């Protein structure tokens, strides 16, 4: 079996955030208990909080956790900066030589700076390209809060998912994040339509950029 | 020069049922736990108290044997403090306790298609057990006010029910063996040791 | 003070078989279980297999079971893992675990204290497809990428393998306004990422631009001129 | 899933004994109260007793006080109920159901139920079947369909298979409940309606089965 | 025991409430009533068990309600499929079961079929085994109530007669069956002899003769 767990949750300083781990009868419905642990952008997962109810050295007296029935539930009061993370459950299952599950993770992240509004900008394939039998458009984004992005490829009337590709949300210097996203084909499938489009949505905000020869 | 009759317990034919857990007496032979700890067929040797390097050089005065099966998800219940179904209505361990719990599975030994209803356990009571407390009592549990004075029906249970072992069931339904050799130091002069 | 060092990561393709070790110190290695935990590059965790203090209890995950095989010898302090027949889901990063009970099985466990000391991690990629060197596309400006007095343009690196790529503009002579992405796994199993510079348009019919691009697995240095 | 079982048809005499089997299987045997139901052909449904699989102690109605005996064997998980001193109102179909949990909390609920084993007590002895051909005429035909059958006469118990031309003819076939005479002895008909060509140039026999008293009889319906 | 009506009709569509009654110490005192459904010739069948919860795999049509010590059943929309016999039972305070009387769902809106009549003299093998059998068949009528009746030339006849009940067939139909046995000579003594079906006033006469 797995743990379900919310992907993202976020909130402002000082302030009250839970996190919920859903097991079953087999995870959490027998005696097993229940370890979170916290793992930071490119470091090893650290231990945070063991046997559900207790905690070790370390860890700060904000982080805590609790069980019932078959659901745990971790709080933190007063989020700080050091505090945006991978949070992750664990505990064991009993069914057909069970083995030890995990939770989905939840990234934390403490919305220091408001929302503000993403800059696009699409790119089809050059000439040089066009003649070397490849076919690319790239769609980028830059200086969006926070990093939740999607982009979508759509020919003249259909919205296209052959050859689609984003990447992982990165960081800057500036504090603000930028991605970019793939449409990979060969130059005949692009030369035989009229135009296509890349759409990009952030927090319901939507934008389009269409291209044509 | 004797020896210990080790393999008369975990080589036996059959074990009791948890609620009436046998017990075995050990003393006046040599005991030689090498074959204990190093066997590779145990999956579990909890030690409380000692350590199984330290447990062999160590004198004893006197030792007992506890052999029962159980399910594969009441395995954790036998330690000093745990709470359940089994360490209360059972099988209770002291707080001080000091020995060692082995365990095995015999899903292969005990399981028969169909299920296998000979290995019983309570499950009604009416007080917590004592530390190494035997009850094979097979009175009618009260549950309410009316007294039922022999007859099952409302409010009045009967306090022995019994897994249904199948060879398809879960490694929390298994049918695991456990044994708990408990070492009661006396004033002796140990007449059981190791080499 | 308690440290675990995992060895034996690299490149393998795909069928061929491995071997993880892991080594120990500062605490009793001898009693102390031990598990194999993977991740994924950007996922979540996952238990690959465990060994509680001897070989009498050892469990494997649901999906590689018939295939890993885990050991450890008490002597060096020290345990194994000997993968075979990987596929296309194996590439990730693995660390050594250890349980927080002196004693705690791993088939039927007494979840408690959970996992205290974690290792740094060995990367296991595993590529069918061989090395070879970057293709590179020059990103020109237009009349639809004018905004702010602005325009972009830069130069795209595509189908590489492995990581990095080294990208510069004009020979290192042009500093401010450059902006390097990472690159996204295509659906062949290779890398793309894309240098772009944002330079005011007054400049675009005096200034010549130049991206170079510097690659090691190929012993390759590709120098290209961007123009509209 | 879960599934209980139970033994086939019985017929017996004033005065025997009877004991019919019940075999659950898919749960926990032990865990379950056992529940008897009998019920009369055209009756409402009458309780006769619970028992409980894993002690051994048994409730029987106020009706069934005395000449009812319920037991178990958990090594084949069965229950048997014995009725003995059997009379004229003791024929009855006998459901096995799944009643109450073992702390009468969860369950109160009679499910699942049985297949449903018959007992029909009655004094007639086995009797082989009589085959007679009730044969068509030109009064039993209209439209151009004449109507055909085979009669089973005075035969016990039942049931009895009746086929034309080893189960080949099925367009037309009706076979009526069989009744029970004064005597004991059952009769049924089974009739075909058939074109008035077929009656000229086709000859139809009926088969007759009777596994009790071990009887096959072929018997040529023919133009009277 | 538990007191049901005997029989309930309703229209399709419409809803029917089925009241059993029991006793301070059946109804009064715990709240087990269950509603079981069988059909003709087969196992009864679980429909509500928990005078409110409904088991998986049965539709919102059905409901139960108790106010006191009188529960009942309230069926809505009815179709082909819900016409059986319906029982309530109950566990008393001494854990024994009680069954109530049984309620038969006759649901109205089906048309009125003329019954068919065959009858069969008896055969030449009949009477040469010192025997006869007049054999008279009804089938595809409706609903299931029909009185039959044997007529020598001018005579009633009714020592000798064998009638079974009334039994539904598969395409929801009923037939029956009736046996008058007399002996050759009575067979060859009279001229004729005739069958006669009542069935809601209406009368079918069906005549043989050697
Ligand atoms: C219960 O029965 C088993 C099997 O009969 C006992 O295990 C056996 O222990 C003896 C101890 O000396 C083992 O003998 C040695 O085995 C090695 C390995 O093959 C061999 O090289 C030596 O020459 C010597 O024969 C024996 O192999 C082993 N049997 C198995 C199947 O592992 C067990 O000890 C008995 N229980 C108790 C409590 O004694």
């Amino acid at each position: 079996s797995v743990l379900t767990q919310p992907p993202s949750v976020s909130g402002a300083p000082g302030q009250r955030v839970t996190i919920s781990c859903t097991g079953s009868s087999s995870n959490i419905g027998a005696g097993y208990d229940v370890h979170w642990y916290q793992q930071l952008p490119g470091t090893a997962p650290k231990l945070l909080i063991y046997g559900n109810s207790n905690r070790p050295s370390g860890v700060p007296d904000r982080f805590s956790g609790s069980k019932s029935g078959t659901s745990a539930s971790l709080a933190i009061t007063g989020l700080q900066a050091e505090d945006e993370a991978d949070y992750y459950c664990q505990s064991y299952d009993s069914s057909l030589s069970g083995s030890y599950v995990f939770g989905t993770g939840t990234k934390v992240t403490v919305l220091g700076q408001p929302k503000a509004a993403p800059s696009v900008t699409l790119f089809p394939p050059s000439s040089e390209e066009l003649q070397a039998n490849k076919a690319t458009l790239v769609c980028l984004i830059s200086d969006f809060y926070p990093g939740a992005v999607t982009v979508a490829w759509k020919a003249d009337s259909s919205p296209v998912k052959a050859g689609v590709e984003t990447t992982t949300p990165s960081k800057q210097s500036n504090n603000k994040y930028a991605a970019s996203s793939y449409l990979s084909l060969t130059p005949e499938q692009w030369k035989s339509h009229r135009s296509y489009s890349c759409q990009v949505t952030h927090e319901g905000s939507t934008v389009e950029k269409t291209v044509a020869p | 020069t004797n020896l210990c009759p080790f393999g008369e317990v975990f080589n036996a034919t059959r074990f009791a049922s948890v609620y009436a857990w046998n017990r075995k007496r050990i003393s006046n032979c040599v005991a030689d736990y090498s074959v204990l700890y190093n066997s590779a067929s145990f999956s579990t040797f909890k030690c409380y108290g000692v350590s199984p390097t330290k447990l062999n050089d160590l004198c004893f005065t006197n030792v007992y044997a506890d052999s029962f099966v159980i399910r594969g998800d009441e395995v954790r219940q036998i330690a000093p403090g745990q709470t359940g179904k089994i360490a209360d209505y059972n099988y209770k361990l002291p707080d001080d306790f000091t020995g060692c719990v082995i365990a095995w599975n015999s899903n292969n030994l005990d399981s028969k298609v169909g299920g296998n209803y000979n290995y019983l356990y309570r499950l009604f009571r009416k007080s917590n057990l004592k530390p190494f407390e035997r009850d094979i009592s097979t009175e009618i549990y009260q549950a309410g006010s009316t007294p039922c004075n022999g007859v099952e029906g409302f409010n009045c249970y009967f306090p022995l029910q019994s897994y249904g072992f199948q060879p398809t069931n879960g490694v929390g339904y298994q049918p695991y063996r456990v044994v708990v050799l408990s070492f009661e130091l006396l004033h002796a002069p140990a007449t059981v040791c190791g080499p | 003070e308690v440290q675990l060092v995992e060895s034996g990561g690299g490149l393998v393709q795909p069928g061929r078989s491995l071997r993880l070790s892991c080594a120990a110190s500062g605490f009793t290695f001898d009693d102390y279980a031990m598990h194999w935990v993977r991740q994924a590059p950007g996922k979540g965790l996952e238990w690959v297999s465990g060994i509680s203090w001897n070989r009498g209890s050892i469990g494997y995950a649901d999906s590689v079971k018939g295939r890993f095989t885990i050991s450890r010898d008490n002597a060096k302090n020290s345990l194994y893992l000997q993968m075979s027949s990987l596929r296309a889901e194996d590439t990730a990063l693995y660390y050594c675990a250890k349980d927080g009970e002196r004693w705690d099985s791993v088939v039927v466990p007494s979840a408690r204290n959970g996992m205290d000391v974690w290792g740094q991690g060995t990367t296991v990629t595993v590529s069918s497809a061989s090395t070879k060197g970057p293709s590179v596309f020059p990103l020109a400006p237009s009349s639809k990428s004018t905004s702010g007095g602005t325009a972009a343009l830069g130069c795209l690196v595509k189908d590489y393998f492995p990581e990095p790529v080294t990208v510069s503009w004009n020979s290192g002579a042009l500093t401010s306004g450059v902006h390097t992405f990472p690159a996204v796994l295509q659906s062949s199993g290779l890398y793309s990422l894309s240098s772009v510079v944002t330079v005011p348009s007054s400049s675009l019919g005096t200034q010549t631009y130049i991206c170079n691009v510097n690659h090691k697995p190929s012993n390759t240095k590709v120098d290209k001129k961007v123009e509209p």
